[PDB]
């Protein structure tokens, strides 16, 4: 028949091309040409081709030989995986050390060796960073496993498996080297994060939700646990960061892996469509397209002998890179699997021109195309005009492995649904909506009382013996032992905190069902959950997010109980804030999503349920009687502080001649008096002492990160001021606080209040942070003082008085004040204009569009050469910062905004004309001039020398800061003509002005 | 970081039998997964460890030694070499036939453990390098080898049983499991099956010449391997080592055991002479060949001997924390009783190893504890345990394959068809004018017959792979039982003749009795050895110049013979050959498709060149051109050129006329020139060395060179052509074909070389001439280089011959002194004289200190009698050799008839 002829040539073809090259025993393939070495990545991927042959052989076997074909297929490529495993369990000293704590020193070789499976190179000779080889073979295997055939043998290998799930799991906060193994655009590898390692990490981390590796045949301890929160976590990230591979690369064509054929984990087809058609735009070439702008791979200039590309990248490097056909044949597959046909007859057309015969006739698959080093000048004139020629090697296993499988799914032997089990094809699918199950409690009799009185009927903790209640870090502690082995040295999953996504579900521990309240109302590690208020918005933010994905089945359950700071002063009725959150509650409707409550007996019988099997068995007496004497909060926190500071850092007081009473005890047990008074004055003053840090940091870190934002920390000036541009560890990341901070203390509990408003309010209302580039917290701060002493009238120590005892909630309404924006009127615009430096949206392109017509823009003395227009793109984020760095020379923040309006004025200015200046231009000789040509204008009015004053140290009159941007009196025309005088002094007796 | 081969193979075999008697639960929830995953893991280690060194293997396919031995210990942490092999030997063989035949049992269970091609490639070269172990020494399994531990190999029974076991189960067998078609199959040669088994049933009453008995017979007459299949022998022996090696705490390793024993210091390797006697009395005692005797029990469905084992295992076994059993691996005596133990034997207690209380165990100990208490609590079968069918009961001994025939164990009538072909149509035509039917090669068309050769390249072209680099099967020639079968050749039946037919360069090939005496033993030697189902097919071949007149008388009594149905007792068939070739089955080779004289040595020695050619040109006498193309060799060289081509040529030319012309000296004059050697000598000397006899090769009295171990041939060859470049001319096919007439009587009279060990070709060349000379008398003695080999065969069979009276008895102590031959029971005459010898013996100026040999050797060790043979050989006069040796046996008879 025709199909046995054409798998008879598949079979030849492969075996011609790849298995050809297998290198028994060891079972990993050399990696293209000869280097004699084994990439992980292309070892994966050169398997799919023979996988998919084995497939369409068995089902249309039915005779001896076809068996024996597939046996020695399914039978090759289950060896070529144990092969591969092989190398990552011999080095469980690496994931051990890499669990915790992130690091390039403790992370796993991206290039394993040949026979004998051992290292060729060190730490510091390559960059051993690459989730994204892991994640896909991950994916691979559970899909291979799925599929039905045995990878796994030992039970060890199940724990070494989950270990490596947490060595995996936090790819949304962990920056890594890239595909490419080039960090960042220019070389000099700088560790970033792109949204190809998350994309492929998420589906790896989905596809081992519950898959066992022992087949059917397996036993209670057999499946793969994992988390959701990671998953939602990744799928964010990848939302947010979806048009932009990284904040450096403005396109990337590996963007196409992670939205086609591997690991599909998108959503919103439009960004898909977006995208691609970005790519098409962006990319396409005339035998097919580069993997990102400017880059300098196998180009007759860079000299290929010298690596640490020096910064000289100014035209050497631009619309010549060569090209790669990859991008192309994974058109193809892209086409084919879903719907496409025509597109599909397309792409093969194009593809088969660039094919190069060699020997016995057969498809091969050039790597690049390099331009020719003498046509260069025409290609700069003329883009993707000029012939290429073929360069490097073309043993290429991994595009001719993708094609294979390309064309045999094209020709209709295998159907889409037999390469993925698992369905992943219906990610696009909508989902309509889930209801939320809520659960009320009272913790003793008189709150179940209260709540009776008003209606409202519960049940006390007592009365449900067989179901227990304790708090999720229980739960935590619990699950830090999953996966531990002794022989092996195996710590298990280190500690971590638990989400609403987890706590929600149902448990069983040796036939009990627990449930575990959420953690934002935990009162003993921050004082967050001291306000009502503050309690019902977070509320319903994890009321609306958990309505909003539930990728899981069966309805959600929360506890809500009541505890006793719920009540009121008298203690006799709970909070209005309360009995309305409880009142919306009822009825159905509450907050952004569907509320229904009732008794955990019918919750019951429909909610999910989860089996846990690894739980299964197998003079300072004076100061300190002075401390006993004296009353009043101030003067115990002082002394206390000082004690501990002198000599009671753990030292026994001695307090009670009973009990021995440590400083740290004592300062404990300050907490239960200071919560009951609600003194905003020294809690956090003791919090301070404490030492005490807010969960979830990191992660509220990189999604402000993530925002395209550079965040600062501490008060200026230089060198204090840092600049956190990357991620960084949580312990990491505390202690250049506490460096910053120094020994204020509370300015560390400031800023990590600020950082958690602005996270929380960034995902809500995303648009009030526009016109801004920079975020300085001591700024902030500084600027809310102020505010602060001129709404009271009062000296700066008063207001930071009031500041510190204001309420929580009191603090995130001035924020939200101050950031929507809403003599001394005008100057008092202007000086916080110039505080938070609100520059225009499009002020850095005016900026390099002016900077284009002339030398440079000089600011008192320091100057901005204009060759920095040719070594920068204005989208850059450098072209940015050196303008922002140019600009706050002046420390006067009214000086700032006049030299943006100056600035503005010369770039609308400079369009009427036609001509280059070719000099310098002062903007300070502008606002000079403009400045005495207002003080001459209102002399010759007639005003009295009162009104016309100057300043104690800008020597710029007052009035002209009062007066309005717009109008016939404007500052605005001021500036114009002065900059119209300045231009004529610097023109050839001619301007030719017209529009 | 050191691991064996044996202890991991049987903790598997454990696991897999405990998986197979889990199988039997529907609801096993995922139990015996585990089990035979790990099974098939350390099968897969184990072979990946094994395929990691390649080069040796190859290194060991062509000359075998302790160097280029496959290591057999390895770290275990990256599966590497740790310890060099001046410290271990790394020689062992039994692990790995062990390890093939526990892996073609699990794939007969139903496992999975090969993935592609090439390792049916290494499983091939694997069978080729281990079919030659009946050769080579091994270290034992010991790995102490001699009892004497001093850096000497010795054969052992139980490698060569395991060995033999090994071949019989690859044998036809499908590697891949359900699904196979042409890739999954192992061919083997029956030739090196044969040799193991008479190798075997040679050296099965003692396991070794050293060792009379041993504790590691057991795991190859039983479970393990069930290779003795003789019943009256097998319980001889096992009564035997049950009563030589039973003790109270378990079974000792063997008789004066000094192993981790009380005297025993980690400071020298190798044990002192006379160290082994202070040695004895303190042996240690393994408890775990208990098991092993529970199992054989259960197996042969003795239930009461299982009781008793388990009773007498109950109280020695240990317990842990938990109460877990425990079997420790060694008993060890205190020093305290080093002295008062060896009065009384067994009366004392012994104390409990260091792996017998806590934090150190013996894996292999519970693997077969287990094993053996799963057999006992019935949970499984015998069936289960062996898929293969290792053991069957008597009843069932009537139709298996390559073990009994068809006819019953005690019965031998089996019936071989022979198939008859001439050469030409005018001796076809002169056949049938008396009757005599033969069919030419010319009315054959459809069927084809070939020589050996093709044979044997077609199965070197085989098992050859490319990226690890393999030679295939090294170039042998291939045995009459191999040529039996018929072939079928890219769709072409071949068939082939045995190797008698072919020509060859040597003379006893033109003598019709010796053909009609090798056909009679070929004959012979396929009734007694064939096994396999159908009846054997036979070709015989006649030539036109084998009659030659008057010759021609017995070669129609031999085919008239042949056509009456009978010869010498042996049955045989004669018809035409396509209707025997059609109905039978033909094996297949698929591989292929897929891949006086007038001059006198003084005389002429000084005549030039050119005299010496004119001389050779103008004379005809055969004798005169052989002496002067010899004269030539050894002055000018073998590349001089002559009237008739290069020397070579010439040389071979007038040699194959003198064969033709059969002029007997010419030809052996011929021969030596031409340093042909036959191709059998190997197979003679390694049964003299396994029979127990010794060969020196020399002149008499010259210098002789003793051979105690197998060696290379090339070593041999060299050895016997340096002697015959020194001494004589053509003593070197005289002795060849002395060797292969000697080998030939012992193979077919045994009994005929009884009384003589060290068999000498020289003196006994030196006998038969006296004879001759004696039987000429008044006329002169005929030269034996002249003599025929029917009449050399004569005379050799009448020397041999126990001799009678009538002649004088002075020639009849000549020979027997010649032969060597020494009367039975003299070895342990002398040992008993030695006893009761206080001073000591003392001959021909040789010394035999009673101390010494009473002190290493025992009563019925080999070294004794080489010391006695070797203090004995100094007699020149055989003759005063024999008197002397009757005066010994007369003292022996009159002082034992009289203690006093």
């Amino acid at each position: 028949s025709n199909s046995g002829v054409r798998l008879d040539g598949y079979a030849r073809l492969v075996q011609q091309t790849i298995l050809c090259h297998q290198n028994p025993v060891t079972g990993l393939l050399p990696a293209s040409y000869d280097q004699k070495d084994a990439w992980v990545r292309d070892n994966v991927y050169s398997i799919l081709a023979v996988w998919g042959l084995g497939l369409a052989y068995r089902k249309n076997a039915d005779r001896d030989e076809d068996k024996a074909k597939a046996y020695e297929l399914e039978q090759s490529v289950v060896k070529l995986m144990r092969g591969l495993l092989h190398c990552m369990i011999r080095q469980v000293d690496k994931v051990e050390s890499f669990k915790y704590s992130q690091s390039t020193k403790d992370s796993l070789h991206a290039k394993y060796n040949t026979k004998t499976c051992a290292t060729v190179v060190g730490d510091d000779q390559w960059g051993h960073l690459q989730l994204d080889a892991t994640s896909v073979y991950l994916l691979f295997l559970a899909q291979m496993t799925a599929s039905g055939l045995h990878i796994i043998h030992s039970l060890d290998e199940v724990n070494f498996i989950q270990n490596l799930v947490f060595y995996i799991e936090a790819a949304y906060k962990t920056a890594d080297f890239g595909i490419w193994e080039r960090g960042d655009k220019t070389n000099q590898g700088i560790s970033e994060l792109n949204a190809s390692s998350v994309g492929m990490a998420k589906a790896a981390l989905e596809a081992l939700d519950e898959l066992d590796l022992f087949g059917v045949k397996g036993g209670p301890q057999s499946v793969i646990h994992v988390l959701a929160d990671e998953v939602q976590h990744c799928q964010s990230i990848l939302n947010s960061l979806l048009p932009r591979a990284s904040t450096s690369k403005e396109v990337d064509a590996s963007l196409l892996s992670v939205v086609s054929f591997p690991a599909f984990a998108v959503e919103d087809s439009q960004l898909v469509e977006l995208t691609k058609q970005e790519i098409i735009t962006k990319l396409q070439g005339r035998y097919g397209c580069c993997r990102f702008l400017r880059d300098g791979y196998k180009t007759p200039k860079e000299d290929p002998n010298r690596l640490y590309y020096e910064p000289a990248e100014l035209k050497l490097f631009e619309n010549i890179e060569c090209e790669w056909p990859l991008f192309w044949t994974y058109f193809i597959l892209d086409g084919v699997f879903s719907g496409n046909a025509e597109q599909v007859q397309e792409y093969k057309e194009a593809l088969e021109a660039v094919l190069i015969k060699g020997k016995n006739g057969v498809p091969l698959l050039p790597e690049l195309y390099s331009v020719p080093p003498d046509r260069v000048d025409e290609e700069y004139q003329n883009p993707h005009t000029v012939d290429r020629v073929p360069m490097g090697k073309l043993p290429h296993m991994w595009g001719q492995s993708l094609y294979i499988l390309g064309s045999l799914m094209a020709e209709g032997f295998l159907a889409p649904g037999e390469i993925d089990p698992l369905n992943r094809r219906f990610s696009t699918v909508p989902k309509p909506d889930v209801v939320v199950q809520v659960s009320i409690l009272a913790e003793t009799e008189e709150i179940k009382t209260i709540l009776k009185d008003k209606g409202i009927y519960v049940e006390t903790i007592a009365e449900v013996y067989p179901i227990r209640v304790q708090p999720a870090r229980i739960l935590s502690h619990i699950y830090s032992s999953l996966g531990c082995n002794n022989r092996m040295k195996l710590s298990g999953r280190p500690y971590r905190h638990m989400g609403v996504l987890g706590t929600s579900k149902l448990y069983d521990i040796r036939k009990t069902i627990f449930t575990f309240t959420p953690q934002f109302i935990d009162q003993q590690q921050f004082y967050l959950a001291l306000d009502n208020k503050m309690i019902v918005e977070m509320l319903r933010t994890d009321l609306s997010y958990l309505c909003s994905r539930w990728r899981m089945t069966g309805q959600p359950t929360i506890t809500f109980p009541i505890s006793h700071s719920m009540l009121d002063e008298d203690g006799t009725s709970l909070n209005s804030s309360i009995l309305a959150a409880l009142r919306k509650m009822q009825d159905g409707y509450f907050g952004g999503a569907r509320v229904q409550t009732g008794k955990l007996s019918e919750f019951l019988t429909t909610s999910c349920c989860t089996h846990l099997s690894f739980m299964d068995p197998g003079d300072f007496k004076a100061l300190v009687l002075q401390l006993k004497e004296t009353s009043s909060l101030q003067e115990q926190a002082d002394i206390l502080y000082m004690l501990y500071t002198m000599k009671g850092p753990d030292w026994n007081t001695e307090l009670y001649n009973e009990r021995s009473a440590t400083v740290r005890e004592l300062l404990t047990e300050l907490y239960g008096k200071v919560g009951e008074i609600r003194h905003w004055g020294l809690i956090r003053y003791i919090s301070g002492i404490l030492r005490k840090k807010v969960e979830a940091l990191d992660e509220a870190c990189t999604d402000l990160l993530s925002h395209q934002k550079h965040l600062t920390v501490g008060l200026p000036p230089e060198p204090r001021e840092k600049t956190i541009s990357a991620p960084l560890p949580y312990e990491a990341l505390t202690q250049l606080i506490d460096e910053a901070s120094e020994g204020d203390m509370s300015i560390s509990i400031l800023t990590q209040e600020i950082m958690v408003y602005l996270a929380m309010y960034m995902r809500t209302q995303p648009g009030l942070f526009a016109e801004m580039f920079r975020l300085r917290i001591g700024l902030i701060i500084q600027v809310m003082a102020t505010e602060l002493a001129h709404s009271l009238r009062c000296s700066a120590e008063e207001a930071t008085e009031g500041l510190m005892n204001l309420s929580p909630s009191a603090m995130k309404n001035l924020l939200h004040h101050i950031l929507s924006g809403k003599q001394g009127q005008w100057q008092r615009r202007r000086r916080l204009d110039g505080a938070l430096n609100r520059v225009p949206v499009g002020f850095y392109q005016k900026v390099w569009k002016v900077l284009q017509k002339c030398h440079g823009l000089s600011v008192e003395g320091f100057v901005l050469p204009s060759s920095t227009t040719r070594e920068m793109t204005p989208g850059e984020i450098k072209f940015s910062v050196h303008v922002e760095s140019v600009l706050n020379r002046v420390p006067q923040p009214e000086y700032r905004q006049l030299l943006v309006e100056a600035i503005l004025v010369l770039t609308m200015l400079a369009d009427i004309e036609i001509h280059s200046i070719g000099s310098i231009i002062a903007v300070e000789k502008i606002v000079h001039i403009a400045n005495d040509l207002f003080l001459q204008e209102q002399k010759t009015l007639g005003a009295d020398d009162t009104m016309l004053a100057k300043d104690p140290a800008s020597g710029i009159c007052t009035l002209l800061y009062d007066s309005a941007p717009s109008g016939r009196f404007g500052t605005m025309t001021y500036l114009s003509k002065a900059a119209a005088t300045y231009v004529q002094e610097f023109l050839p007796h001619s301007i030719c002005a017209m529009q | 970081q050191k691991a064996k081969i044996q202890d991991s193979l049987y903790c598997a075999a454990g696991a897999w039998a405990l998986a197979l008697a889990y199988r039997r639960i529907d609801d096993d929830k995922g139990r015996t997964h585990e089990l035979e995953h790990s099974a098939i893991k350390c099968m897969r280690g184990i072979l990946y460890c094994y395929m990691r060194q390649a080069d040796k293997v190859q290194q060991f396919k062509q000359d075998p030694r302790p160097t280029t031995c496959l290591h057999s210990v390895f770290n275990v942490h990256t599966g590497d070499e740790l310890l060099s092999y001046e410290e271990y030997g790394h020689l062992q063989i039994n692990a790995v036939s062990l390890y093939l035949l526990y892996l073609v049992e699990m794939i007969s269970s139903g496992l999975q453990i090969i993935y592609n091609t090439d390792e049916v490639s290494f499983i091939q070269n694997l069978v080729f390098c281990v079919e030659r172990v009946y050769r080579v020494p091994d270290f034992g399994v010991w790995e102490r080898g001699s009892k004497y531990n001093n850096g000497s190999t010795e054969l052992h029974s139980s490698s060569v049983g395991l060995a033999k076991a090994a071949l019989e189960a690859i044998n036809g067998f499908n590697l891949f499991g359900n699904q196979g078609c042409s890739w999954s199959v192992i061919f083997v040669d029956l030739d090196a099956h044969n040799r193991n088994r008479q190798t075997l049933c040679s050296l099965l009453p003692r396991e070794s010449r050293s060792h009379n008995t041993d504790a590691a017979l057991l795991p190859c007459i039983s479970y393990p391997a069930f290779a003795l299949d003789d019943e009256v022998l097998f319980s001889q022996t096992l009564d035997k080592v049950v009563r030589k090696l039973k003790g109270k705490y378990g079974f000792k390793r063997f008789l004066r055991d000094g192993y981790r024993t009380s005297l025993e210091d980690p400071n020298r390797c190798y044990y002192k002479p006379a160290e082994i006697k202070l040695f004895d009395g303190i042996e240690c005692e393994f408890p775990i060949f208990f098991l092993y005797m529970m199992i054989d029990g259960v197996f042969r469905g003795n239930p009461k001997q299982v009781q008793e084992y388990q009773d007498l295992l109950t109280p020695v076994l240990h317990h842990t924390t938990e109460g877990y059993p425990v079997v420790p691996k060694y008993y060890y005596v205190p020093a305290d009783f080093v002295e008062y133990e060896k009065n009384n034997p067994g009366s004392q207690k012994r104390f409990p190893s260091n792996c017998g209380r806590d934090g150190k165990l013996f894996l292999w100990g519970q693997a077969l504890y287990i094993i053996a208490k799963l057999l006992a609590d019935e949970l499984i079968s015998p069936k289960d345990i062996d898929p293969v069918q290792r053991y069957v009961p008597l009843k069932d001994q009537r139709n298996v394959s390559m073990r009994f025939s068809n006819q019953g164990p005690l019965e031998n009538d089996l019936v071989v068809h022979v198939a008859l072909i001439a050469e030409s149509q005018r001796l076809q035509v002169f056949l049938n004018t008396y009757g005599i039917q033969t069919q030419t090669p010319q009315q054959v068309e459809p069927i084809q017959i070939w020589p050996q050769q093709e044979l044997v390249k077609a199965y070197l072209q085989l098992g050859i792979n490319e990226k690890l680099g393999l030679s295939g099967r090294p170039d042998r020639p291939i045995g009459c039982l191999g040529t039996s079968k018929i072939y079928r050749i890219l769709g072409k039946t071949v068939v082939c003749y045995p190797i008698i037919f072919d020509l060859s360069d040597f003379y006893m090939s033109q003598d019709v009795f010796l053909l009609i005496d090798d056909i009679k033993n070929a004959l012979q030697f396929i009734k007694q050895y064939w096994k396999m189902h159908g009846r054997p097919l036979f070709l015989v071949l006649i030539r036109e110049d084998n009659i030659r007149g008057s010759r021609f008388n017995p070669i129609l009594d031999m085919l008239a013979a042949l056509k009456k149905g009978i010869i010498g007792g042996v049955k045989v068939h004669v018809d035409r050959l396509q209707t025997l070739i059609s109905g039978a089955v033909v094996e297949q080779l698929d591989f292929l498709r897929i891949s006086q004289p007038d001059v006198n040595i003084s005389e002429w020695k000084d005549k030039p060149t050119h005299e010496i050619l004119q001389k050779l040109n103008d004379c005809s006498c055969l004798a005169s051109q052989a002496i002067l193309l010899g004269i030539l060799l050894k002055r000018e060289g073998p590349n001089f050129i002559t009237k008739e081509g290069t020397v070579s040529d010439h040389i071979e030319r007038v040699y194959r006329r003198a064969g033709s012309q059969k002029l007997w000296l010419a030809v052996r004059y011929g021969a030596a020139f031409t340093q042909k050697f036959s191709s059998s000598i190997a197979p003679h000397i390694t049964t003299f060395l396994v029979h127990g006899k010794q060969v020196t090769l020399g002149a008499f009295g010259h210098e002789e060179e003793v051979i105690s171990n197998p060696l290379s041939p090339r070593v041999i060859q060299n050895i016997i052509y340096y002697k015959c470049n020194t001494h004589d001319e053509r003593e070197a096919v005289i002795q060849q074909e002395l060797v292969i007439h000697i080998g030939w009587i012992i193979s077919n009279n045994p009994e005929l070389f009884s009384g003589m060990l060290k068999i000498r070709i020289g003196w006994i060349i030196h006998a038969m001439e006296y004879e001759l000379q004696i039987r000429g008398g008044d006329k002169p003695a005929l030269d034996l280089y002249q003599l025929s080999p029917s009449e050399v065969k004569q005379l050799l069979l009448d020397i041999l011959q126990p001799q009678q009276n009538g002649r004088c008895w002075l020639n009849r102590r000549q020979i027997d002194g010649s032969l060597n031959r020494t009367p039975t029971g003299f070895y342990d005459r002398v040992w008993q004289i030695l006893e009761r010898t206080p001073n000591g013996i003392i001959v021909a100026g040789k010394h035999l200190p009673q101390q010494p040999t009473l002190s290493d050797m025992t009563m019925y060790e080999m070294n004794f009698s080489l010391l006695v043979e070797d203090t004995l050989g100094n007699i020149d006069q055989p003759q005063y050799r024999q008197i002397v040796v009757e005066l010994l046996m007369v003292v022996s008879i009159v002082l034992e008839r009289n203690p006093e």
